[PDB]
């Protein structure tokens, strides 16, 4: 309504925003760690067999 | 501090894209490494199969 | 409390602003289509536009069938009596009400099919029972192929005149001719095992089922035996169908209009969010404030002239 | 961490879920460390302690209503992070091929809570989640791969669920790829059984369930063809089987209830395709059966039974 309420208002809504952003960041990174071993796993293996 | 708000808004939801983008930037790095690294990987296992061979 | 959401454009953003603030609406925030995640353009709500569209046409389509007329009742608020009980105060789980609404279109199809089918083939058997009876009846012969008889039903007994004509001049005086008033006009004629096809030309061209045997129902000895057994099985059928039709009229001509007035507010909560790319270029501006729960209900009542509104 | 979980001091302090503040850090303390790749392996072993619990955090926001601003697990910001977290734990076990086919084969009644979560919640920390972990298990190189889909969908219903949730989607990439995978999946691994192979088997068994290519109109016709050597022996042991479940053990029992609702569909497909599959039914008695569903009870037997009779008719009279 005032200028207190809307920055009040204002305060709330960033702090959501950056919030699920640093969530959502999160989990893409999260993914990467897994996704980084997996894959090298699979590489690794494949060629062990090959030297064997 | 209306529109003094407004555009701080818009900046967030920019800045979210580009948090997020960071990230997917990252993530894709990550499986480059994957491959590097098993690369790497397997001219240390020859050697640790020639090393029992000269053993032999 | 609930979260609520408007949309106009910047002209009577003031008008539309003091008007909301005289319902004790706080925290008041103009805003853009972007800034809220929700209210971000995606071809996902065009689509979600469409699935509500899906279920518009199933209400329709399930209350023509059901004989239980068109419904108007247009709430998407909790002031009115039945807005607040057949409208919930929580906000929309569209993948859930989509569910509902759209198996029931499709278990009702397959019933609706079935119905009709049922309804012909009993309809047809139960009339050429009687006439069957009477020219196997009229015997030692027609419970096999070595005389020919063509029973049939007729609707004119002066068409049927018009046939004794033509008969008598290209085909001579082979027809022997008997007639009953049935309930229709049962016709026979009845002739050679090498002219079968000569008066069925005839029969055919002014309308009238007289065929060799009425019925397929025919390959227990009499005839007459088969097509009565499968006239008690038919009978029973229909019922049995009838009375699926009204278990499912009980369990959702009440749902039906709870969907109905949701769907309304959906199709609000899209354009709201803008659904679509036309849309966007109308409504430039979304708001946000906070509205206190027992209020909520005389703020959707609210409709402005360009104001709808979404709570949770 | 191995010790941590075996102590019962903390792990009481994540089984309380009469103090939000401890409950919340403690599943998040675990979380951080499941990110880290050797941890996985000891937390594993103490799987059955804290794993019902992050379920039942999952379960309660199901059943409770998303408007609540109260703290909770609802709509409000500390619930939206508490399921995430939880979801979090689950993932990183999920990750290792091993422990993917272990966890749909334990926690089987859970794992479809998962399907619910995605639906119920606007929120897309939820829904990502919810999403990948599925996928994960049902990926190829998970061990017996084959099984776990053919459970989830048969019994479970995953397919018909997973079709619906497709609709609903929302922001961050990821969320749009992995159920657009999961979709394609699941359609692609139950469809490439042969038909002959899937009537067979399910007749063998004594146990009959539905399944969207298995009532497909194309299944059907191409089956029918295959059952002839004996007058059509496929359909008549179906037939036979289905005689005897009504009479022995009665209907509108739960087992013999199932079987039932399948045949009579299975058997529609066939009449209507080809008529003379239409004495089979009059030889053995099975004619004789259909008439008695109509009037039993439940919706399905009525219903699949009025289904069944209306398509014998439809060739015994036109």
């Amino acid at each position: 309504l005032t200028p207190n309420q809307v920055n009040d208002e204002l305060n709330k809504m960033q702090a959501f925003i950056r919030k699920e952003a640093e969530e959502k960041a999160k989990e893409i990174q999260l993914k990467a760690d897994q996704e980084y071993e997996i894959e090298k796993t699979n590489i690794v293996r494949n060629e062990t067999n090959n030297i064997d | 501090s209306q529109k003094n708000g407004i555009a701080t808004l818009l900046q967030a939801e920019k800045e979210a894209h580009e948090i997020v983008s960071k990230a997917r930037k990252y993530r894709q790095d990550k499986l480059k490494q994957a491959k590097t690294d098993a690369a790497k990987e397997i001219d240390s296992y020859k050697i640790q199969k020639d090393k029992e061979l000269k053993e032999f | 409390m609930a979260l609520v959401q408007f949309y106009i454009p910047q002209e009577i953003s003031r008008d539309s602003a003091y008007t909301l603030g005289q319902l004790g609406l706080v925290q008041f925030r103009d805003l853009n289509s972007k800034v809220r995640a929700f209210q971000r353009t995606f071809v996902n709500e065009i689509r979600r536009l469409d699935n509500v569209e899906r279920q518009y046409r199933y209400f329709y389509s399930l209350l023509k069938k059901h004989d239980i007329k068109l419904y108007e009742g247009d709430t998407d608020k909790y002031l009115d009596g039945s807005g607040e009980l057949y409208v919930p105060p929580s906000g929309s789980v569209i993948d859930d009400y989509v569910r509902n609404a759209s198996y029931l279109e499709e278990r009702l199809i397959q019933m609706e099919d079935a119905t009709d089918q049922i309804e012909v083939q009993k309809n047809d058997l139960e009339q050429y029972r009687f006439i069957l009876q009477s020219g196997d009846e009229f015997i030692a012969a027609a419970i096999g192929a070595s005389v020919n008889y063509v029973t049939g039903v007729i609707a004119r007994d002066k068409v049927a005149t018009l046939e004794q004509i033509l008969w008598r001049v290209l085909r001579g005086n082979l027809f022997f001719k008997t007639v009953e008033i049935e309930q229709n006009a049962f016709i026979v004629f009845s002739h050679g095992d090498l002219i079968i096809k000569r008066i069925r030309k005839i029969a055919e061209s002014l309308d009238a089922n007289l065929y060799d045997v009425d019925s397929s129902n025919e390959g227990r000895s009499q005839q007459l035996a088969k097509v009565n057994k499968n006239l008690s099985d038919l009978y029973t059928v229909l019922k049995t169908t009838s009375t699926t039709l009204e278990s499912e009229l009980y369990a959702i001509a009440k749902e039906l209009d709870s969907w109905f007035q949701d769907v309304t507010r959906e199709k609000a909560i899209f354009e709201i969010l803008n659904k679509s790319n036309y849309d966007t270029n109308r409504k430039i501006l979304i708001a946000e404030g906070w509205i206190p729960r027992d209020e909520l209900a005389t703020l959707q009542a609210r409709l402005g002239e360009m104001i709808a509104r979404l709570g949770i | 961490v191995e010790k941590l979980l075996k102590n019962n001091n903390l792990i009481n302090i994540l089984q309380n879920i009469e103090q939000m503040d401890t409950c919340y850090v403690c599943i998040r303390l675990l979380q951080e460390l499941a990110v880290i790749p050797e941890y996985r392996d000891v937390i594993w072993l103490h799987e059955k302690k804290f794993m019902p619990t992050l379920f039942k955090i999952l379960q309660r926001a199901t059943d409770s209503q998303l408007a609540t601003r109260i703290v909770a697990t609802n709509s409000n910001h500390l619930g939206i992070q508490l399921q995430y977290h939880s979801l979090l734990l689950i993932w990183l076990l999920t990750f290792n091929p091993v422990f993917a086919n272990e966890l749909v084969q334990k926690y089987l009644s859970d794992f479809l809570d998962l399907l619910k979560l995605v639906k119920i919640t606007i929120k897309e920390k939820v829904s990502r989640l919810c999403i990948s972990i599925i996928l994960q298990c049902c990926s190829t190189r998970v061990k017996q791969h084959k099984k776990v889909i053919k459970q989830l969908l048969l019994l479970g219903n995953a397919l018909p669920t997973v079709q619906s949730l497709s609709e609903r989607k929302y922001s961050d990439e990821e969320l749009r790829q992995d159920i657009s995978n999961l979709k394609e999946i699941l359609e692609n691994e139950y469809q490439e059984l042969t038909s002959f192979d899937e009537y067979v088997a399910e007749l063998d068994s004594k146990l009959l369930c539905w399944s969207p290519p298995h009532v497909d109109n194309g299944f059907w016709s191409d089956n029918i063809d295959e059952f002839k050597k004996d007058n059509y022996k496929i359909f008549r042991q179906l037939i036979e089987l289905l005689q005897a479940k009504v009479r022995n053990g009665d209907v509108n029992a739960k087992q013999e209830k199932i079987i039932i609702q399948v045949a009579l569909n299975d058997i529609t497909h066939v009449v209507e395709l080809l008529p003379e599959s239409i004495d089979v039914l009059d030889k053995t008695g099975g004619k004789a059966d259909i008439m008695e569903l109509l009037n039993h009870s439940d919706s399905r037997v009525k219903y699949e039974a009025l289904k069944a009779t209306q398509a014998i008719i439809g060739y015994t009279f036109k």
